């Protein structure tokens, strides 16, 4: 037998990019402590890293705790988790104005936000994966993955810091060296006539590289651009205190 | 020289394909005028800056001044000529080839037949395996399809890598290009070169393959690396002090460089399969070799977009022969000595034929 009977489509995953401007409405109070909290999160990353070695299970464990209790989006929940998405995606367009004040500042949020991202990287079940690589622009298609087997041998024999096992669990798909550049300037593994035997983290990141590139181009834009939207300023000087 | 040079502009220069080569069919507006040519003229009299509209410009130039030597530079935002009607800060490099030097007095510290700029037969192998390392490299590794190898006219040769996309590279790319071209590290008093991983990435592997090719005749017989005390000490500054004893009593008792070379490989085997902790990589035959026989780079020359280098079909001044192109189907049967100072046809075809493939790799 066969039977007869809306925020989903703005975040299907819990990563987000930034490309679609959120076209509605907010109260003086809410974008105000939706980016103040942030702030709190950005000193927080790095009083975690002062605690202990960056991105251990000690980092994992406690950052996750500062989501819980900072109410941003996470690793991708089936409930409506849309709203901490819409909330992040909001509080980042409105993150882009204070630090801005002042390149160091603007390199030292950016930082906090490579760590946090690679963090997330890090948790990524296969799933999120396989779903993200095709439903972002970041495709990098695979190419003849049965060579992998003789790239098991040859990279092994080949490599001080890959495994046969990594072949496999970290899993190799062919793409250029250059998207492995410090891997082929530094001569560090198997990679031949040009193309590199890849895992996730180059494309992760290459990932980072176009996300500094393209927040870079937002940062000159928020210097130049901002000031019909400045009727209202007076929180500027208690951020960059 | 001047009367042999204005006849050389005038009758021989090969300006159809200069422009031909320089303007890459004229898909890019003014872009032959943007680019930067200077001149060095006689008592090393010099002009930079120099650009041309179009072919009968650069001919008329080159037959005005008449130039001991000419170097090709970037494309500006500007012509170059004009760059004194620019505002301040907007005259700017944005495209050039990715260029590499390559000259023999770099081996001065390896080569022992010949030293400073002058030049031999004995050791120009290196040159030959220069040639192909790196463009086996550029073909096979980067993938870059039209370079043009030339030779500098007296002690060395140049490469000019002519694609778009390499036109359009990145000075920090350029550099990463080099570097990973550039397994001979350190300055002049560093006596070991070349450093190498437990494990080995396939780049490398290339190297070795074309090294043992040329490596008996250059090395063992017409340098004679290891023939005395002088010679094999340093090489001997290049392996673990453990062995050192060994080495010297090994080529004591062995009379030449073929059976010195041979009774050091099997020390370094036996050394390798017994001691694993030691601070020296266990790749020891191919560090000594590959510092022997490995390209030499000079990075300031590739990093730069507004470097000026050596143009092909000019001239040297001492020797009298012309930067003429090197085929790289016959790089084995190329000779510094027979260049021309009509017999220039050859190269002139050599620079044809890669502007054919240019130009029809520009159609297709």
């Amino acid at each position: 037998m066969e039977f007869s009977g809306q925020r989903n489509a703005s975040y299907p995953h819990c990563l987000q990019f930034y490309l679609q401007p959120p076209s509605e409405n907010i109260s003086l109070i809410e974008f105000e402590n939706l980016a103040i909290d942030r702030v709190k999160l950005l000193k927080s990353v790095e009083n975690l890293g002062v605690s202990y070695v960056k991105g251990t299970e000690q980092y994992q464990s406690k950052l996750e705790s500062e989501l819980r209790k900072l109410k941003f989006s996470y690793r991708e929940n089936l409930e409506d988790e849309y709203e901490p998405r819409r909330r992040d995606h909001i509080s980042h367009f409105i993150l882009r104005l204070a630090y801005c004040q002042s390149e160091e500042l603007r390199r030292w949020f950016i930082q906090q936000e490579m760590d946090l991202l690679r963090f997330r990287f890090s948790i990524l079940p296969k799933d999120k994966i396989q779903d993200f690589l095709k439903d972002s622009q970041l495709q990098f298609e695979a190419i003849s993955d049965e060579e992998k087997t003789l790239r098991e041998q040859e990279i092994v024999a080949s490599s001080p810091s890959l495994s046969g096992l990594k072949l496999g669990f970290e899993s190799i798909y062919k793409i250029p060296f250059a998207d492995a550049l410090d891997l082929f300037r530094g001569r560090k593994v198997y990679l031949e006539d040009g193309f590199a035997y890849v895992p996730l983290k180059d494309i992760v990141a290459i990932i980072l590289n176009e996300f500094r590139a393209k927040l870079s181009k937002a940062l000159a834009l928020t210097a130049r651009s901002l000031p019909a939207v400045q009727s209202d300023e007076r929180l500027q000087p208690l951020l960059n205190h | 020289l001047p009367e042999l040079l204005k006849l050389y502009y005038r009758r021989l220069f090969p300006y159809s394909q200069y422009y031909r080569w320089l303007n890459y069919g004229g898909v890019i507006k003014n872009y032959f005028q943007h680019r930067e040519f200077s001149f060095t003229l006689k008592d090393d009299i010099y002009i930079r800056y120099q650009s041309f509209n179009n072919q009968s410009d650069l001919e008329k130039e080159m037959q005005k001044m008449n130039p001991y030597k000419i170097d090709i530079g970037a494309v500006y935002s500007h012509r170059p000529n004009q760059h004194n009607t620019v505002k301040l800060g907007a005259f700017q490099a944005q495209e050039k080839e990715l260029v590499f030097d390559i000259d023999m007095t770099d081996y001065d510290d390896v080569r022992r037949c010949c030293s400073s700029a002058d030049i031999c037969p004995k050791c120009w192998t290196l040159m030959t395996m220069a040639i192909r390392i790196i463009d086996r490299a550029l073909k096979e590794d980067f993938g870059f399809k039209h370079r043009l190898w030339v030779y500098s006219g007296r002690r060395g040769v140049h490469c000019w890598v002519c694609d778009e996309s390499v036109r359009k590279l990145s000075s920090a790319v350029r550099s990463g290009i080099v570097e990973y071209l550039s397994l001979v590290k350190g300055g002049q008093d560093v006596k070991k070169k070349v450093h190498l991983s437990e494990k080995i990435h396939p780049f490398i592997r290339k190297s070795i393959n074309i090294i043992k090719k040329y490596f008996e005749e250059y090395a063992l017989v017409n340098q004679d690396i290891l023939e005395n005390k002088e010679s094999w000490d340093k090489i001997l500054a290049l392996v673990p002090e453990t062995i050192h004893d060994e080495l010297q009593q090994s080529f004591q008792k062995s009379h030449n460089s073929l059976q010195r070379w041979e009774h050091l490989k099997k020390v370094a085997s036996r050394y390798q399969n017994n001691i694993k902790n030691d601070k020296y990589g266990p790749w020891l035959e191919w560090e000594i070799m590959l510092q022997y026989c490995f390209p030499r780079l000079d990075i300031n020359v590739s990093k730069g977009i507004n470097h000026l280098l050596k143009s092909p079909f000019s001239v040297h001044p001492k020797t009298g022969r012309i930067s003429v192109p090197i085929d790289l189907q016959k790089v084995d049967q190329f000779d510094p000595f027979t260049v021309p100072t009509t017999s220039l046809a050859p190269y002139v075809k050599v620079f044809e034929h890669f502007l054919e493939n240019l130009d029809k790799s520009r159609k297709g």
